[PDB]
């Protein structure tokens, strides 16, 4: 959306690969500069927190995104 | 049948209309020699009468239908009076029309632009905007003249271009063609022939596929022009974009030709100028226009009427005589054929003579064709003969045979070559302005090219064919091309383009018959029958024949070949590319003269707002030009204490995008010239930013100011 | 004799008074011709889309055709928003009031104020 | 304004319509425009003008430019 300057909204997760590639076809030159990331909510899961992190990271990071987070 | 009652009827309008027609052309020569209300009214009447005649017979020509019609003669004539034009739109839709013409006619005649200094004085395009745009080297005075033109007159047209077009293309519709474009395609387009066909369409494609060769060429000229308008105007040209339009040597850039003074080849080396051994030597208007005579009779070409010789304006009225003064070749009928023109001792006037003559030569020629098909094969046939002319007179070898260059002078080829850029300026020039200049009128009426996107297509193709960058972002409030004469007075441009090609063919084609050994930029067709005979072979035919078949009459092609045209810039050519060899030979669509300063601004309406997410319209747009213009107010009066008036108008934006992205500058509140530099505008963006933000129920985040972040 | 208070305008000027200290209170913007060059064309932007949307006519409505009179240091004020172009043709009370109410919230959101604090004296907040 | 390419002076077009022409609309543009251009071109003279008038009448002894 930043690159080939699409409209807010007009790109979703249900039209992305589509859409990038469409892109890719219309600008490769500038679709080469566009970075990307590889993430699947699996690989989230199955990556594994060393030392006490379960409680003072994951625990206190996920209390914070909820409300109230000082009584929880 | 039919053919025969068809043929009657063209052979009694022919025998009537030419004694009516004589009256109408000889009533305005009169009025064209002296300048009496009388003399108005005298022309006035008889061309009422001319066309009236016309009209009637028009009506009568539709009795012969030519599915029916076999003799191509008649078949011809009665096509060129079977059409009907305007007459097919409704009375209220042509005098729509005419009015809309009018106007956009008055507009581009009497618009002036006012000095932002001084709003006393006023500026008309004829005399102050042209004198500006051809001689001052201002780039402040350049860039004012130019988009206060466009800003001025150009915003006048946009609305009546509009209507043009569309009344336009009904007309052509209803007379049966796809639309105005086509109409106008219709020169070009030969049927019922045997090889010599020509389709409307194929034009298109003969005009893109010869400008393909050309390209080379003139990107070679274009980079050498950059590398010098560099010098000129120091930072102001990039070496590898486009040139700015402010600086082309004229208003709209179509021809280079006052670009010569900074680029001249080598400045120590002069041209020719036979003007002073004319002079010397007592060289009268009569005198020049014998010369004249003598190379056509030279080349084998009747001898000019004695008639011409009795009644022509050759010279300045002299005395209170009120005469219009523009070198014009008279076929005012019956055997008549007269020249007027202030003539003066000249090189220039004497190479004009020639031209003129070429015109009256060809008319001669075609004299003995019927009334109809009595004109150049097409639209771009006439002027190329007039041209070559000019070509061979010019050759110094001409003038040292016409006694006014001593031929112990040696030609120098530095001085060749200057030759050859001076006529590069403004032959390879005008090429890519012609070419796009017709793509896009032709893609417009069309439809091709909407509405919304005239002014954005105008400027890419403005980029990519000819290599021309806008120093100011122009919307689609802005008519740029209808702010040129043609397109504000309803005229085809594609004639200049395929005459250009024409002229070259011809050149070759005759320079071939007169067994030139040399360059061709240095050939003297005088004293060679046989190129006269090729030539005349053409001349006779008139309308006739089909122009592929006048064309194989000289040139022996029945299509438009750059390839002479690049034959005869050969040698600049090579020279040019050794001058392009550390230079970059090409342009980048993508360098803007305002870009340097721009700030890309992206909004996110749904990220700050989800639902209730206002649509950004105009209105959003204006509000915003409006917000910068306060922001800018309020840094000036406070960092500055200067009360600065920015208005709305100062905040040129650029480059909208459905992302609700877009680049923006601001200029001085009365000065295009003057552009606020980006820091400035980054501290009083910095300064009001939440206010900005506020307005638009935006934030920092969403409100993405590139290159202005929070702290 | 003749009225000083009668104006050939005032019929269709609405009095507009801003308050500042009673909302922004402290770290309030001072009231500057730059403030009245933006409220002027606040006033075009809501005329602009009031013409586009209800009448639907994209009118090109500016900050001069907004006539503001009699500025106050209560930061009270009239006007009555013109043609374009034509001074003769000056946009009645009503379709204002309308194009007002239309975009009031932004005209707060571009002060930072709101209805109680920018008062369009007629035009009702609802 | 309806059409820019027409453009009348005072002392012939201006004033045969403040003097002559009755139309309401047409009597206000004029009266606007004259105030609305040459008025506002001479603001900053005339205030200048004032400047140095008074200074010139102060150093001739004189109250201001009125005295
Ligand atoms: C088509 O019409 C032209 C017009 O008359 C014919 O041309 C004539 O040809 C005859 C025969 O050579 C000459 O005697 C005439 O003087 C010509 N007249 C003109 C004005 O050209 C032509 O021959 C006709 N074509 C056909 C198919 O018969
Ligand atoms: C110009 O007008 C004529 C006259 O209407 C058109 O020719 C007519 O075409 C229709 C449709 O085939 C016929 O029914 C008529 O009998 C024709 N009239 C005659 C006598 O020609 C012609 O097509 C029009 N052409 C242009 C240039 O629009
Ligand atoms: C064609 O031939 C004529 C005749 O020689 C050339 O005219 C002569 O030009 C020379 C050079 O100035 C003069 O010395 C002669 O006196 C001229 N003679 C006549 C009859 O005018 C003419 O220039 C030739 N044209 C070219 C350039 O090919
Ligand atoms: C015209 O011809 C002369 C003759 O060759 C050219 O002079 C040459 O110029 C190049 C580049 O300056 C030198 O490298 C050569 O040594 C020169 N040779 C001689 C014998 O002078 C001259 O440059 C040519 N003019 C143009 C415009 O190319
Ligand atoms: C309008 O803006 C342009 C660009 O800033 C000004 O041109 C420059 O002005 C400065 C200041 O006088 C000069 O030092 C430069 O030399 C000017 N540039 C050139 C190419 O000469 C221009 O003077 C401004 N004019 C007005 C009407 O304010
Ligand atoms: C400018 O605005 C004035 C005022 O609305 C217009 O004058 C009106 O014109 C109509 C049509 O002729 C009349 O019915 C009204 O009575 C006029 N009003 C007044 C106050 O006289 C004027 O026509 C407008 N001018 C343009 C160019 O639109």
């Amino acid at each position: 959306i930043n690159g080939f300057d699409l409209p807010e909204g007009n790109v979703t997760q249900e039209n992305f690969v589509d859409m990038q590639q469409r892109c890719n076809a219309s600008d490769p030159a500038a679709y080469a500069q566009l970075v990307f990331q590889t993430c699947d909510i699996n690989a989230f899961l199955s990556e594994a927190v060393e030392g006490t992190g379960l409680a003072f990271i994951v625990f206190t990071e996920a209390i914070t995104k909820m409300p109230l987070s000082p009584l929880w | 049948t039919i053919e025969e009652q068809a043929k009657t009827f063209l052979d009694k309008f022919n025998h009537e209309a030419e004694d009516l027609f004589y009256q109408s052309s000889l009533a305005s020569w009169n009025y064209n020699t002296n300048i009496t209300e009388e003399n108005v009214q005298n022309m006035n009447n008889a061309g009422d009468k001319w066309s009236a005649f016309l009209k009637e017979q028009s009506t009568l020509a539709q009795m012969y239908p030519l599915q029916e019609i076999q003799n191509l003669t008649v078949k011809l004539q009665l096509q060129a009076l079977q059409q009907n034009g305007s007459s097919v739109l409704s009375e209220d839709k042509s005098k729509r029309l005419n009015t809309i013409l009018n106007t956009m006619s008055t507009i581009y005649s009497t618009g002036k632009v006012c000095n932002p200094d001084n709003p006393q004085e006023c500026l008309l395009l004829e005399p102050g905007l042209n004198e500006i745009m051809a001689n001052s080297l201002d780039y402040n005075e350049r860039l004012w003249a130019w988009e206060s033109w466009r800003s001025e007159v150009g915003k006048q047209l946009r609305p009546l271009y509009e209507e043009y077009v569309v009344l336009k293309n009904e007309m052509a519709r209803a007379n049966h063609y796809e639309d105005y474009g086509d109409y106008w395609r219709g020169d070009y387009e030969v049927n019922g022939v045997d090889g010599y066909d020509y389709s409307r369409g194929q034009l298109i494609e003969d005009v893109e596929h010869t400008f393909e060769e050309i390209k080379p060429l003139y990107e070679h000229l274009h980079a050498y022009v950059r590398a010098k308008l560099m010098n000129a105007y120091p930072s102001y040209i990039s070496p590898i974009g486009c040139l700015p339009a402010h600086l082309l040597g004229d208003m709209w850039g179509r021809f280079w030709t006052n670009l010569y003074s900074l680029t001249v080849p080598f400045g120590q080396k002069p041209n020719i100028d036979v003007t002073d051994a004319m002079v010397d030597q007592a060289w009268d208007a009569q005198r020049i226009f014998k010369e004249a005579e003598k190379f056509f009779v030279s080349v084998g070409l009747p001898n000019m009427t004695q008639g011409f010789w009795e009644n022509s304006m050759l010279t300045d009225p002299g005395n209170v005589q009120k005469a219009v003064c523009h070198p014009t070749a008279w076929d005012l009928g019956k055997g008549d054929f007269r020249i007027l023109m202030c003539t003066k001792v000249t090189m220039d006037d004497f190479l004009t003579a020639h031209h003129e003559m070429g015109h009256i030569q060809y008319d001669m020629a075609y004299a003995a064709q019927p009334f109809l098909l009595r004109n150049g094969a097409n639209e771009g046939f006439h002027e190329a003969v007039g041209e070559i002319m000019s070509l061979s007179a010019a050759t110094p070898k001409h003038l040292k045979s016409i006694g006014l260059l001593s031929p112990d002078f040696q030609e120098d080829n530095e001085t060749e070559i200057n030759f050859l850029l001076k006529q590069a300026l403004t032959i390879v020039g005008t090429l890519p302005f012609t070419y796009m200049l017709e793509k896009w009128r032709w893609m417009v009426f069309k439809g091709e090219i909407p509405k919304d996107q005239w002014m954005k297509k105008w400027w890419e193709m403005k980029r990519e064919i000819v290599g021309v960058v806008e120093p100011v972002p122009h919307d689609e409030t802005y008519c740029d091309p209808a702010s040129l004469f043609h397109v504000s007075n309803d005229y085809s441009f594609i004639r200049y383009y395929t005459r250009t090609l024409y002229q070259f063919q011809f050149q070759e084609a005759l320079c071939q018959a007169a067994k030139h050994e040399g360059p061709l930029h240095k050939c003297d067709i005088s004293n060679s029958t046989e190129a006269g005979q090729k030539l005349f072979n053409m001349l006779r035919l008139g309308k006739s024949e089909p122009w592929t078949l006048a064309l194989e009459n000289v040139v022996g092609a029945k299509n438009m070949n750059v390839r002479p045209l690049l034959n005869y810039f050969e040698p600049l050519f090579t020279w040019l590319k050794d001058q392009n060899k550390n230079s970059f030979v090409g342009w980048s669509t993508d360098w803007s003269p305002y870009a340097d300063q721009s700030i890309k601004v992206r909004i996110s309406l749904k990220s700050a707002l989800g639902d209730k997410a206002y649509e950004w319209n105009d209105n959003e747009m204006y509000l915003f030009r409006s917000s910068v213009a306060y922001a800018m107010r309020q840094y000036f009066l406070k960092v500055k204490n200067q009360m600065i008036l920015f208005g709305e108008e100062d905040v040129r934006v650029a480059n909208l995008k459905p992302r609700i992205s877009f680049n923006f500058f601001v200029t001085a509140p009365k000065n295009v010239s003057d552009i606020i530099p980006r820091t400035e505008v980054e501290k009083a963006i910095r300064m009001s930013r939440s206010r900005i933000n506020d307005a638009f129920r935006l934030n920092d985040n969403s409100l993405e100011f590139l290159g202005i972040q929070p702290t």
